[PDB]
């Protein structure tokens, strides 16, 4: 017992997260339309170069956390 | 300081290959070089005798690898310098462009989960065309080795036909290099690869790239677990100067068993922009040579000249034997490739769609010099995939420039070289190549889109 | 211009989203040797699948995000 | 309704060989079936002609394939139903059996990036001990049909010594199947493979393994696209009835061209918890066999012992040829393994480290059946894992029992089996087997394990 205390500030922190990453995707793929309706490239590079690097304070997990965010927003490459 | 060759003092072509090759070098031909007939007859004389640089049985191997390209289930990977030059033919040089192709075709080929054929800019690429004839110091124009002298001179840029051996000379000397290493432990799949975890590790975009250079690890280590344990790089160049490709010409019996004129140059050659006149001398001599070739569109083609294309060098419908190579530039190909291809497509003939993100995307820099920004070649290819996944047609290959060397003649990248830095290493003879971490950096995205 | 409004909307669901998941980790971790400490297994099986399930919403890449909030919680599988 | 056999009316083992088997035999021996020695004695003549089960070069191969799992080199998949039942002794079964073994086999094999040794509980596996010897409902206990019967009657529950013929003559059917099975297409990877992907599509816990299946896959595709297009399956039972093991043995040159016995009713054997009697006639059965062997260490293990083991059963330290099986339990074998691991370790040899993380986890349900939780047995190869990588020590293998069938046996895993499910599908005629979902659910996890 005493364990679901945390098993519902888990519950809250993820639909949270949830909620968080479900807007920074919209806000992605914003910029997305935005940079190309001026005939502007669909990535920009060192832009996801900061993004990896954000992340990185979770140690090695944290650029494969920084590029889920990045599929999100501007969508898988060649596709 | 110069050696010498004798002029000698090869049998008869069937009278229809004498007949429409005759008929094709009559055609007009843009930018061919401006030196003596009779200099230029001399050196043919020479190159019509000498050991070839490829042989007829790996052009018709290529051509079936090839076909599985056109037909969806392989993929073709086409690199090297832009422009080859007699002072860089040098061991280490070629060593780091095969090793440079190598690590690009292991990425692309777990990509793409089916294999990569790989064909390199090299052993003949020593000529180019120029849209103007008087470059920016008044000089008469660098035309690649093959014809002038890249030094700022007015008597290195006079076009010697003695160029011609020099030229030949130099590509079977790269060549059996090349053959030399790829049949080396340089091929092996897994030594290949831990260059490429060297660059993860040393790179500052390492963790853009690590979980899939992680992932072919794990892929490379499946196959030694299950019992496995070389390399084919084949020789391309832009078949620019006819009186070249003329003496390298030889006679064999083809894929028909009746007999062929195969170009010996080279295993494969391409017909560039300014070349491809629908009814020049080039486009006719690829309709005479068992070559694969190709043909460079840009933003001025229309559906309906690339068919042209289609019919007149694939008559047979020989899938893989024409490859069209698409330089629009990024904010061009998603619109202008599509009707393209739905009318290449509609003919029934099975080209592969190859992507050159780099002669469309040049730009002059604000330091002089002219460069490319890594993240507009990106934006091509990527466009250029977007616009085969949305017409449920086949990404074929790319058509990059590269060196193995760490020249800084593009911008961006891992390393964000910028406008300031394209001083520093900026070695080519023409064209700003990729150095070899954006190189990988292309190969591993390229990688990505291959996917699904 | 005006793109960089949102690169700082952006900015900031990150930092934030970063924050976020900067306390999940410790969450799991606390039920981690929590539920340990009465000879408990590391591992909850069917409540991984509660987590995955989570993240459904965005799409195929949900479950991946998941994971790595897993992994960054109880950790590697065997290490 | 009876079959029936003539009694025969074999050439004599060195002088060496004779007299240390009969010591062997002579020493006490737990767990043996009562009946008389006169008809057991008639039983192993039959079985003294018999074509074998095995033979020599096989355990000789597989005895090399072991020494690289001891070395750190490979992982060693032990697996297959509890008991051997002669009713379920059907194509079907083996067959589903096979491809469970497989498919797991292909997941290990990708997440440890080394090979992986593949030995079935089958073909043999007829004989089981019994801590009481008289079960539930008061009767004479089931040991296994080597021995007598499943079903619940005074008159099933008698030791009938034809058994023994009965049981030699499922085991090589099942073994001609087996290696019918394996050099036919059922062996291809890409096919085995393709079962786990339906597998990841069919599982409510699809989403938990979905994209290592993809990574597999991609692993698979990249073999291929490199140019490459089968399956050893070794057979193994607890040798717990002497009467068996001593008709099967076999006298052949062996790993240094002097004669040797191999038991060749499998390629190996184990002994259990319930009979490794240091001074017994198992351990010292083990002894004169040249036949890879294994032995279960439970929870009241000393590093001791197990060293005594090592020095009995590999006296000349053969890489391999001793596996050490852990069974535990979960809450114990972190606290329980590492000494016995340190001292071990320290004498020089190398054994297999196997983990075996279903006996010592079972516990009677609130049904009246026996069960096992998922999460339980995982936690044990976890904690088993743990322990390994901390000493620095190869966590060499695991040792499951499974079906390829639905059945519901085991608690928890991708389908919350509850304890009211118990009911709807136990089949098993011993310890409760993780259906087929289960098996693979835990190859999965097995393999992250094994990854980093
Ligand atoms: O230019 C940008 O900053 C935006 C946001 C983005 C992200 O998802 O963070 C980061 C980099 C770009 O490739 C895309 C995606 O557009
Ligand atoms: O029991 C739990 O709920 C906690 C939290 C956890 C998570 O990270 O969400 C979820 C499941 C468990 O395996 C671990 C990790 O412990
Ligand atoms: N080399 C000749 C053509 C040729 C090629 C091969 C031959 O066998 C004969 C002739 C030319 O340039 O016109
Ligand atoms: N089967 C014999 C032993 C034996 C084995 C092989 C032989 O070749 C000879 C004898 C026994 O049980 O005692
Ligand atoms: N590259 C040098 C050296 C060389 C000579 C002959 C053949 C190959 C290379 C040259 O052009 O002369
Ligand atoms: N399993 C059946 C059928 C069988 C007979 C003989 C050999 C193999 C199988 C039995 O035990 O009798
Ligand atoms: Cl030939
Ligand atoms: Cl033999
Ligand atoms: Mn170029
Ligand atoms: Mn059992």
């Amino acid at each position: 017992p005493e364990i679901d205390t945390l098993r519902e500030e888990i519950d809250r922190l993820d639909a949270e997260i949830l909620a968080l990453v479900k807007r920074r995707a919209e806000v992605s793929k914003a910029i997305g339309k935005a940079r190309m309706a001026s005939g502007g490239t669909r990535l920009v590079h060192s832009r996801e170069m900061k993004v990896i690097e954000r992340y990185s304070e979770l140690g090695p997990d944290g650029k494969d956390l920084a590029i889920l965010l990045l599929r999100l927003g501007r969508g898988r490459l060649g596709h | 300081m110069n050696w010498t060759v004798d002029i000698p003092i090869l049998p008869p072509l069937p009278t229809d290959l004498r007949t429409r090759l005759d008929a094709a070098l009559a055609k007009p031909a843009a930018q061919q070089p401006t030196w003596p007939a009779d200099q230029a007859l001399a050196m043919r004389t020479v190159l019509e005798s000498v050991p070839p640089v490829t042989v007829p049985s790996e052009i018709v191997r290529l051509q079936e690898q090839l076909a599985q390209v056109a037909k969806g289930e392989a993929f073709l990977l086409q690199g090297g310098d832009c422009a080859e030059t007699f002072m860089d033919n040098t061991e280490p040089h070629i060593r780091g462009n095969v090793r440079a192709l190598l690590q690009m075709a292991v990425v692309l080929t777990y990509g793409a989960s089916m294999p990569v054929v790989k064909v390199a800019r090299i052993a003949g690429q020593y000529a180019k065309p120029r849209s103007a004839d008087i470059d920016a110091l008044g000089l008469r124009s660098y035309r690649g080795d093959m014809i002038n002298g890249f030094a700022p001179d007015a008597a290195a840029r006079e076009h010697d036909p003695s160029r011609l051996v020099r030229a030949y000379a130099n590509a079977s000397a790269a060549m059996n290099l090349v053959r030399a290493l790829t049949s080396s432990g340089l091929a092996s799949l897994h030594l290949v690869h831990d260059w490429n975890r060297e660059f993860v590790r040393t790179s500052p975009a390492g963790a853009r790239y690590e979980a899939l250079a992680t992932e072919i690890d794990r892929g490379l280590r499946f196959m030694s677990a299950c019992g496995v344990a070389t390399a084919e790089i084949y020789a391309s160049h832009e078949a620019l100067v006819l009186d070249y490709e003329r003496a390298m010409l030889r006679l064999s019996d083809g894929d028909d068993g009746e007999p062929q004129l195969f170009d010996l140059s080279a295993h494969t050659v391409w017909i560039g922009e300014r070349t491809r006149q629908i009814d020049g001398a080039h486009i006719a001599f690829a309709q005479v040579i068992a070559n694969p070739v190709g043909v460079k569109l840009g933003p001025n083609m229309t559906p309906e000249l690339a068919v042209e294309y289609v019919e007149r060098l694939d008559p047979h419908n020989k899938p893989g034997r024409l490859t069209l190579v698409s330089r629009m530039g990024n904010h061009k190909v998603r619109d202008l490739l599509p009707p393209i291809v739905e009318k290449v497509q509609a003919t029934g003939h099975q080209v592969i769609w190859q992507c050159d993100p780099m002669h469309g995307n040049t730009h002059e820099s604000s330091t002089g010099f002219k460069t490319r920004h890594f993240d507009r070649i990106v934006d091509e290819v990527q466009g250029f995939f977007e616009v085969h996944r949305a017409l449920g047609t086949h990404p074929g290959g790319i058509h990059v420039e590269i060196t193995g060397e760490n020249v800084t003649e593009c911008l961006g990248g891992a390393q964000d070289i910028s406008e300031t830095d394209l001083a520093g290493r900026y070695e080519t003879a023409c064209d700003p190549r990729l150095n070899t971490q954006q190189s990988l950096e292309l190969a591993f995205l390229v990688a990505e889109m291959l996917r699904d």
